[PDB]
RNA sequence: CAACUUUGGGGCCGUUCCUUGUCUAUGUUCCUUGGAACAGGACGUCAUAGAGGGUGAGAAUCCCGUGUGGCGAGGAGUGCGGUUCUUUGUAAAGUGCCUUCGAAGAGUCGAGUUGUUUGGGAAUGCAGCUCUAAGUGGGUGGUAAAUUCCAUCUAAAGCUAA
RNA sequence: GAAAUUGUUGAAAGGGAAGGGCAUUUGAUCAGACA
RNA sequence: CACGGACCAAGGAGUCUAACGUCUAUGCGAGUGUUUGGGUGUAAAACCCAUACGCGUAAUGAAAGUGAACGUAGGUUGGGGCCUCGCAAGAGGUGCACAAUCGACCGAUCCUGAUGUCUUCGGAUGGAUUUGAGUAAGAGCAUAGCUGUUGGGACCCGAAAG
RNA sequence: AAGCUCGUAUCAGUUUUAUGAG
């Protein structure tokens, strides 16, 4: 098992310092999953298509659940209309950071999410596919 | 708001003029990136050396 | 691919940078020698071969004899004036004919040519002419048009064209062998 | 002009400034906010008294 | 040379419209003023059908097309033009 | 600083171009300043040297001393002023090699060429 | 047939290019140590000059040089800018319309066979031997081989910058 | 101006071995603190 | 008792590169890559950049060639996490990824052979224990590091020979 | 070693019950 990360991105280490603390104190199973995802490498943090976000947003009772993606985010031309939700992730590409505000939704950071829904309340996680890998 | 910046002159004094920031200094600081750049960019001003 | 003795023949372009400076210095030298002229000959627009690239155009070698004559001058004066010529090239397309002619007309309008006798006015040269007469890829359609349909479905056309081409010799054989009956 | 802003696009070809991942480089301020601290069962002492 | 036939799925098919008239043609069913698209000028030689697309009638110009592709475009009310 | 392409910034070059330089260049390398009196007189700071010049010393152990040149030994980059000597043990005496960077002239031996030189270098001689 | 248009050759002097020669700032002030100050401290100065070297140890300011500009000297030189003397010229060139012709490289091209060579494969290139042509022709079109078209080109003679 | 190696002086030891390890004695030698 | 070792200093031996591959960090992220080259410069640097090219985004067959949604991009099961109920224990819904299974779609093999038709073309429909590393709301490109594989003298020295 | 799933987890160079082959 891992205990602390390989990277040197200082803000990434800072988020780890935060979410370790919440996983110590607050004990909701959301935070542990966040942290165990954050430690991982770039292959096993594959990106998340905004189209996939919409697919999982068409779930039942899945209209205002703030989606969370520890990985990156990728715009997708393959769909044309998109909802207006609040979406948190590490790295929003510029295309999808344009698209989501174009829909009207907000593209939020992770620390602001920790403010808004610390315990993993009214949220959801996605982990992009990994056997499109070679 | 790009909050403020003050201005001096060639003899120096806090003038009545002032300015905002450019919203570039708000950009991050990634010293890992400076490290892995600088130690790939100081080597371009190199000549050969060979017996 | 090194089973041979490659180690004596290696080229290492350290001198990329130095060649660049020598090259720019040569440019400037030739231009200051050629002081009023633009350092480059006017080169035409041409539409490329090899259907992969046929959409493009390309700044070819030299304009033609016939297009020059359509402008109403001669090659002999052109190569003094700053214009190129190819002769082994032959025009079989009218839009290109017209475009090259248009370039020549623009050039003759856009220059001033000294006498042989002199009095040498102030000229304040330009460094290049490719910039001012840029090669320009043309329009094929404005963005907007109305739809029309023909009911052919645009796949069967290609398919039966293929069929006719591959069976042309045999359909000709059928036609000829029924034609030469009795 | 040169380096871009939210209003001037970049003045470079197909370039944007980078993206923060986080609102702020501090974490003490975050955790000393209130809506987080309401969601925190309290701490220990962080120096355990020796027993036996 | 002969073998330049780099595909384009019907999916992508509006990124060719750079960003801006994308909207202006999206909010339009215009059979009178429909956008023209140049697969060849964007560097694509044959259409293949993968995607699903709005019903907005829009013009397309290309050489090679498949049956589902032309069917979907005619379903939107667009049309193919078999330029060389 | 150096903003040119035909002059050296290298030790291995200039030590050679100092040591193995001709006498015609050592004439210039063995220059000397002038007294501020002569500076006010002639309108010039410095000069080359000559056999027949009077001079005063300003640095070294021999500070305060003065006299006339008897010889200029360019092959050691040195000058020999008389009344500045060291007694050998055997009663004989030796001249003293000095660099003319560490002297100051109070009187010269002018010639036609020297007047022309001072005119060439901003002369205010008379 | 028709009217039109346009030219040359010398010198002189600048300028450019090269070779250069030469000139172009500011402390050697005070104190300590030391054999010696270029070291330490103070007080100062010049700076399109603090690159470098030297001199009795790390010297911008002691020297030579650097920088910045200028001043001349000797050469190549038509590169063009002014000059100056000649006048070609009933020469030469370009220009459209009508007509007639339009000459266009041989032991070479090409074919066989031998050997070599190429990535070149049912035979690319080269050299040798043999046979050896045509002019509404001839080569070439990477799979053989008969036939017919199509496309592009004009060989066996040649020069030349970057 | 190092080392092998060599000499003089000073100290010490020594019966067919020397060198090393644990502890200590004898002799030489030695740093720190008392305020 | 197989070999080397008298003594000391100094030297003295897994590296450098090309092309592939994994793992990781980073930039951008359906895009990606400034550097063959142009411009600019305080000059081998740094800074900017046009247009093309590469890789990837569609595969498959001997190839001619063809070419990815029936469905809320399928169903069933398990599935982290979230939501609801409950003080709780547990129940229910949603159920990403991942895995299994059943299906579908594409490409190919075999069979049928429709509307029509230059009467010999064309390929509508539906089937096979057939198959692809495919499709099924994209994920790679580039650089550096660690080490790997092959070939380069290749951990160093040392073979007679041609 | 890197991931994914479990977590009290399937297990054991082991006995006992039962029953085989030998």
């Amino acid at each position: 098992h891992r205990t602390a990360p390989k990277s040197d991105n200082v803000y990434l280490k800072l988020l780890v310092k935060l979410y370790t603390f919440l996983a110590r104190r607050t004990d909701a199973p959301f935070n542990k999953v966040v942290l165990k995802a954050l430690f991982l490498s770039k292959i096993n943090r594959p990106p998340v298509s905004v189209s996939r976000i919409a697919r999982a947003l068409k779930q039942e009772g899945a209209a205002n659940k703030t989606v969370v993606v520890v990985g990156t985010v990728t715009d997708d031309a393959r769909i044309f209309e998109f909802p207006k939700t609040t979406v948190a992730a590490l790295r929003f590409t510029a295309g999808a950071r344009a698209k989501i505000v174009k829909a009207g939704g907000e593209c939020i950071t992770l620390d602001q999410l920790a403010v808004r829904a610390p315990k993993g309340q009214n949220t959801l996680i996605l982990r992009g596919p990994r056997n499109s890998r070679e | 708001s790009r909050p403020q910046v003050t201005v001096h002159s060639l003899t120096g004094e806090a003038t009545a003029n002032a300015l905002p920031l450019p919203a570039v200094f708000s950009a991050p600081i990634r010293p890992d990136i400076v490290h892995t750049v600088f130690t790939s960019v100081n080597k371009n001003k190199r000549q050969a050396y060979a017996v | 691919h090194f089973r041979k003795h490659w180690q004596e023949r290696v080229k290492v372009h350290f001198d990329q940078a130095g060649k660049k400076v020598s090259r720019r210095n040569a440019r400037a030298t030739r231009a200051a020698k050629i002081a009023p002229r633009p350092l480059d000959l006017l080169r035409p627009v041409v539409r490329a071969p090899t259907v992969k690239y046929n959409r493009k155009v390309r700044a070819g070698r030299g304009f033609t004899l016939a297009e020059v004559k359509a402008a109403g001058l001669t090659a002999a004066y052109a190569r003094t004036i700053g214009i190129a010529v190819d002769h082994r090239r032959q025009n079989r397309n009218q839009e290109i004919f017209d475009a090259n002619v248009q370039r020549l007309k623009e050039y003759q309008s856009k220059i001033i040519v000294f006498p042989r006798n002199g009095k040498a006015p102030e000229a304040e040269q330009v460094l290049s002419a490719a910039a001012t007469f840029p090669i320009a890829q043309p329009a094929t359609d404005v963005e907007a048009r109305a739809v029309q349909d023909n009911g052919e479905s645009a796949f069967r056309t290609l398919r039966l064209a293929r069929s006719e081409k591959k069976f042309r010799g045999i359909r000709e054989k059928r036609a000829r062998e029924k034609a030469e009956a009795e | 002009q040169v380096w871009g802003s939210e209003t001037v696009a970049s003045s470079k070809v197909g370039y944007t400034l980078p993206s923060h991942i986080i609102s702020t480089s501090d974490v003490t301020r975050i955790i000393n906010s209130s809506e987080i601290q309401s969601a925190i069962r309290p701490a220990g002492q962080a120096t355990q008294k020796r027993t036996h | 040379a002969h073998f330049w036939k780099p595909v384009l799925n019907l999916d992508k098919l509006w990124t060719l419209i750079p960003e801006d008239k994308r909207d202006q043609y999206l909010k339009s069913a215009s059979k009178e003023t429909a956008p023209v698209i140049d697969t060849l000028a964007a560097g694509y030689g044959k259409i293949l059908g993968k995607g699903r697309i709005p019903n907005v009638p829009v013009i397309v110009k290309a050489r090679f097309v498949s049956k589902l592709a032309e069917e979907k475009i005619r379903a939107a009310g667009g049309v193919v033009e078999l330029i060389a | 600083a150096k903003q040119s392409l035909d002059v050296s910034s290298d030790r291995r070059k200039a030590r050679k171009a100092y040591f193995t330089a001709p006498s015609s260049q050592r004439r210039v390398l063995l220059s000397a300043p002038l007294s501020k009196e002569l500076r006010a007189q002639y309108g010039i700071k410095a000069l080359p040297i000559r056999r027949d010049d009077e001079v005063l010393v300003v640095r070294g152990s021999k500070k305060g001393q003065e006299g006339k040149i008897s010889s200029v030994y360019r092959l050691k980059f040195a000058v020999q002023v008389d009344k500045v000597t060291k007694e050998k043990v055997n009663g004989a005496s030796v001249p003293i090699n000095l660099h003319p960077s560490k002297l100051v002239i109070t009187k010269l031996h002018l010639d036609k060429d020297r007047k022309a030189l001072i005119q060439r270098k901003g002369g205010k001689l008379e």
